[PDB]
Order: structure tokens, then C-alpha cells, then sequence
């Protein structure tokens, strides 16, 4: 229904110049747990990481498992049709 | 020990001349003084006025009335920008005759425009630049047409303004 189609976060992993790491780094599971706390300022890399995750994963969802399992289900029932179609044949 | 530029108000012009009364012969007459001051001091103003005759006439302190005359000269017109900027954006296009667009060099001009700490630059691998701003004194939206001119033929920029840091 949202007017924009979804747009991953970072989608694309290279170096920065700023840091020379890669884009993206997974956050020590301490602070997935915990969080920020006032006086603390993010690291790029981790905001980089969430985002991506957060993005990706919705655009799973919405572009991938969906368009599946509104397909499955119609071939599903459809071969269950055709199923007690030949049934019917006879 | 002495500044070379001589355009100042004569100091103490008025008690020179006087000092050309030859033996005193007049001083403490009361009648001569007074029919001597009132001329002489009639200069003072004219002296006076010939310094801001040429002062004011310099970019940094000419007002708009007649600032439009050195802008006029230069092909640069008001527009729509107010004085406070109208001085900016001169300074910005004359300074940009002798500019290569260097990383060092852009920070320069930026220098004039938001003190010292006002303004950071971040770079990109593919033609990216920015600038930050911290400090803005000026709107700068009518100021931007020039901050994209002084760049290389090929830069890709980005502008984002703020109040402190």
C-alpha cells in the first residue's frame, strides 16, 4: 500500500574511506541486548548493520515469501480440484 | 611606527593657524578669535567629510544605496539578496578569479563564511563531497548558486546546515 517501493538500507557492502572497514559490522550481542544510554554516539557501522537487517527483512517478506504463498495455495487447491476431478471421471 | 595610509582627519587642525598669529597682537581680544574661528571651523567640516568620501566608498563598509555601484561594475546585481549578503556573495565571485577548487582551497573560502569552526568538509570515494555548517550567520539559500560554482567541473555535493554541533 506505501506509495515507495521498499529500499534496502546499505545494500551494497565496500569499504569507507572514513573508517576502511566494511560498511557494515554486527553489533556485540551486549549491546543488542542492551542498547545506547545517554553520552553514548553511534559507530556507523552498527547503524549501518541494523538498518540493512531491518530493510532486507521486509523486503523478504513482502517480495519473496508472499508471492510464493499466494502461489502455493493456489496450486494447492487447484490440484485438489483436479484431484476430485478424475474422481468424478469415472 | 607610522601607518601608511595618510587619508586620517588632520589632528588638531584647528589650533594651526592660530599658531600663525604672528606676536600674540590679536590673542586675548575676544573680537578677531571668534570672527577667525567661525571660518576656519567651517573646514573642519569639509575635512572631515573628505575621508568618508573615500572610505566609505571602499566594498567593506559601502552601504547598499551605493554598494550597487561597485556590483553594477563588477556584473554583479542585487537580485533579490539583501546587504548583509549582497557584501557576501561579491567577496564569494571576485575570490573565485585566482581558485583551483583544492580541498585546502575550499576550506578558505568557506573560512569567511562561518568563522573559524563553523564549517567541516567530509569526502567520498566516487566524486562525493559535503559540508556541514555550525555556525551560519546568513541564510544560506540564496548564498548557494556560488558554493556549487567555485567546485570542479564533476563534483557531486551534498548541503546540510545546522545550529552548533
Amino acid at each position: 500500500k506505501p506509495k515507495d517501493p521498499i529500499y534496502v538500507w546499505a545494500a551494497a557492502d565496500v569499504n569507507l574511506p572514513g573508517t576502511g572497514r566494511p560498511n557494515k559490522s554486527k553489533p556485540i550481542d551486549d549491546l543488542l541486548a542492551k542498547g545506547y544510554d545517554k553520552g553514548q554516539k553511534p559507530a556507523a557501522e552498527e547503524f549501518n548493520y541494523i538498518l540493512n537487517m531491518s530493510s532486507a527483512w521486509v523486503n523478504w517478506i513482502v517480495n519473496e515469501k508472499f508471492p510464493e504463498l499466494e502461489a502455493e495455495i493456489a496450486r494447492l487447491l487447484a490440484e485438489l480440484e483436479n484431484r476430485i476431478n478424475q474422481q468424478l471421471a469415472v | 611606527l607610522k601607518d601608511v595610509n595618510h587619508i586620517h582627519p588632520l589632528p588638531d587642525f584647528v589650533r594651526g593657524g592660530f599658531d600663525y598669529v604672528p606676536s600674540d597682537i590679536f590673542s586675548g581680544k575676544e573680537n578677531f578669535e571668534q570672527t577667525l574661528r567661525i571660518l576656519l571651523e567651517r573646514l573642519e567640516f569639509i575635512d572631515q567629510k573628505m575621508v568618508e568620501l573615500a572610505e566609505l566608498r571602499t566594498t567593506l563598509n559601502a552601504e547598499d544605496a551605493i554598494l550597487d555601484e561597485i556590483g553594477r561594475q563588477l556584473g554583479i546585481y542585487r537580485n533579490g539578496l539583501n546587504d548583509p549578503e549582497y557584501r557576501a556573495v561579491i567577496m564569494i565571485l571576485t575570490g573565485n578569479n585566482s581558485k583551483s577548487g583544492t580541498r585546502a582551497d575550499i576550506i578558505a573560502t568557506l573560512k569567511q563564511l562561518f568563522g573559524e569552526d563553523g564549517v567541516t568538509t567530509y569526502k567520498g570515494y566516487n566524486y562525493r563531497l559535503d559540508i556541514n555548517i555550525f555556525n551560519t550567520c546568513m541564510e544560506v539559500t540564496d548564498i548557494l548558486p556560488e558554493i556549487i560554482d567555485m567546485l570542479p567541473l564533476v563534483t557531486h555535493l551534498r548541503v546540510v546546515e545546522n545550529q552548533g554541533y
